[PDB]
RNA sequence: CCAUCUAUAAUUUUGAAUAAAAAUUUUGCCGUUGCUAUGGC
């Protein structure tokens, strides 16, 4: 999960990094597959 | 005072796991600010990853010791085990295979003793020989 | 003799806390 | 008489406990019953009990002891505690924490289960599960005397750094949720060991302890402004370098987390009397090599003009001095430009500390001099066109 | 190295006093012998 109950904008968005990097690398695969 | 021991401990346990080359828990002022800029360089020049590794080391020697005492104690006991259960007849499926390969073992080494098969058929053409005449008793 | 006999001469952590305790 | 009667059983007692042949070794017995498949389990079960009382009942000896027949009660003690394997020791011994009613024996037998598993390895994974939820589950029991719940805390706490992450996620969470607790404990003791847990927990979670973030940084840095208050508290030391330590775990753990909050974090380390300096500069290169830069450097021009400037501290000062020496010969030369307002802004507020200092002449013209070596630093490694309008 | 500036030490004010504070300026080791001197390695 991505907590956003008592973090700033800055620590929450540091969350996103994490997450969406790692997923960026299935979700790009995933493309080349269907393509 | 086990308050005082135990709040010493524990802090002190992750002085070493976090910084290893600090020291443990037990003027002019111009001369203050010298000493602690000087103390920068000087503990920024510390090898902390060999204080690591020789903590590494020490504690991996005796757990290393500590098994060699674990498994060499359960043998021990593991053949005791055998022991009574083949008297009495209480043997496991296990059980009658490591001894079957204890008879493989102890058998192959005897086999090295007992020699090969080919020197028995010229040691046994020389054995007749020798007998024959010395024991004689064609009369 | 006596000179040779100068030449001679010349040539538990868990027990610890819980004692402490005792002592509290 | 009696005293002199007792120490001889107690010898007689040891004699034949000492594991001085598989028929003398009472634990090679004891083993061969456990390894026997054939050997009934209730037979096992007795043994398991057996060992329990004996163990009890050394314990109370000891408990209620006469120096020599105290040492000797630590042989028999020395001799029973490696009669039974690991695995039987933890199964025999944690009912009877619940079951024995002297705070004592609790204290003891608390301690003898960390010693069982500072020599174990990866075979005990299933076992300190085990151990860890009964722990988890007798501290509530346990709040009421600090003892035991100062030295669960801490048996946690090996068990957590031993190990730890191999552990099973639930207990790790669980762990780090009654550690957070309990940092609001009045006891100062129960503070360092809240604060140690976490530090250790915080460790093996990493970013998974983002979600108590709000729960540990916060309730830690109004910690540590009580801590300066009560300068009576004979713990101070343990307990202001308790706070610094946890900073310094998370530093390394969660630096992007830690840097909205990082300039409380440099508060704790400018005022942390009690530490000793060598702490505090060391954790210091822990926030350099692992926090942004260009983010402290803004940070220190706050800093100095808040508290550092007022503050007439040698150590503050002079701690500050390493911590913006060092960003200097790390910053970048991308980095270095950017900042470059904010820097000669603090750079002017350090030419005017002549001005307010309190300190001798001897000590600012020191001041002075490594503020000028490192203003040189800075103004080299730019370019002109950054510097001319700053000029 | 010299000066200068600190540090250490001494007289002085408030002060029962602590306290601050202006101000100024015989052995490496082992004994014996006094309250100082010399025996052994």
């Amino acid at each position: 999960e991505i907590t956003v109950d008592g973090l700033d904008a800055n620590q929450v968005w540091w969350q996103v990094k994490l997450v969406l990097d790692s997923i960026d690398g299935d979700l790009i695969q995933g493309i080349q597959e269907l393509k | 005072q086990t308050s005082k021991y135990q709040a010493t401990s524990v802090v002190n346990g992750l002085l070493s796991n976090l910084l290893p080359g600090v020291p443990k828990i037990r003027g002019s002022k111009a001369q203050l600010i010298d000493r602690n800029l000087k103390k920068r360089v000087q503990l920024q020049n510390r090898d902390v990853h060999k204080i690591k590794k020789k903590c590494k080391l020490v504690k991996k020697k005796k757990v290393k010791k500590h098994k060699l005492d674990k498994e060499q104690l359960e043998q021990l006991a593991k053949h005791q085990v055998l022991k009574k259960h083949q008297h009495e007849g209480t043997l496991t499926d296990h059980e009658r295979k490591y001894l079957n390969k204890l008879i493989k073992r102890n058998s192959q080494n005897l086999r090295s003793w007992d020699l090969e098969e080919e020197v028995r058929d010229e040691l046994e053409d020389i054995q007749q020989s020798i007998l024959k005449d010395t024991v004689s008793t064609a009369n | 003799k006596k000179q040779v006999e100068q030449r001679l001469e010349f040539y538990l952590a868990i027990q610890e806390a819980m004692e402490l305790y005792n002592k509290d | 008489e009696f005293l002199t009667f007792m120490n001889n059983t107690f010898e007689f007692i040891n004699k034949i406990t000492e594991e001085t042949d598989v028929r003398r070794n009472l634990r090679l017995k004891v083993y061969s019953v456990l390894l026997d498949e054939t050997s009934d389990k209730k037979l096992i079960r007795n043994i398991r009990e057996e060992f329990g009382t004996l163990l009890e009942g050394v314990l109370f000896f000891i408990n209620s002891v006469t120096t020599e027949i105290k040492e000797i009660l630590f042989k028999v003690l020395g001799n029973v505690l490696q009669i039974l394997p690991v695995d039987e020791f933890v199964n025999a011994v944690l009912p009877l924490l619940s079951t024995s009613t002297n705070e004592d024996i609790r204290y003891h037998l608390t301690l003898v289960i960390g010693s069982k598993f500072e020599l174990e390895g990866s075979e005990a994974i299933p076992i300190v599960n085990n151990v860890m939820k009964v722990l988890l589950d007798r501290m509530p029991l346990e709040s009421k005397s600090v003892v035991i719940s100062q030295v669960i805390l801490n048996t946690m706490t090996a068990l957590v750094s031993k190990y730890g992450k191999k552990l099973e996620g639930s207990i790790l969470t669980q762990a780090l949720t009654l550690a957070t607790e309990k940092v609001s404990s009045d006891m100062t003791e129960v503070k360092i060991s809240s604060l140690a847990l976490i530090t250790n927990c915080v460790q093996v979670l990493g970013v998974k302890s983002i979600a108590f973030y709000p729960k540990i940084v916060p309730p830690s840095i109004k910690l540590f402004d009580a801590s300066l208050a009560d300068s009576s508290n004979p713990l101070k030391e343990q307990l202001q370098v308790a706070i610094l330590l946890l900073f310094a775990g998370l530093i390394k753990r969660i630096p992007s987390f830690l840097m909205s909050n990082i300039l409380d974090v440099l508060h704790v380390i400018y005022f942390s009397r009690e530490v000793d300096s060598s702490i505090r500069l060391s954790v210091i290169s822990l926030i350099i090599e692992n926090i942004d830069l260009k983010e402290v450097l803004k940070v220190l021009f706050r800093i100095w003009s808040t508290e550092i400037a007022t503050s007439n501290d040698t150590v503050a000062v002079s701690l500050f001095l390493s911590t913006l020496e060092s960003t200097v010969e790390n910053i970048d030369k991308k980095s270095a430009t950017s900042q470059s307002p904010i820097f000669f802004k603090l750079l002017l507020s350090l030419f005017e500390f002549r001005s307010i200092s309190s300190f001798d002449n001897n000590t600012i013209s020191r001041i002075e001099a490594s503020v000028h070596e490192i203003s040189n630093s800075y103004v080299l490694k730019m370019n002109d066109k950054v510097f001319r309008p700053l000029f």
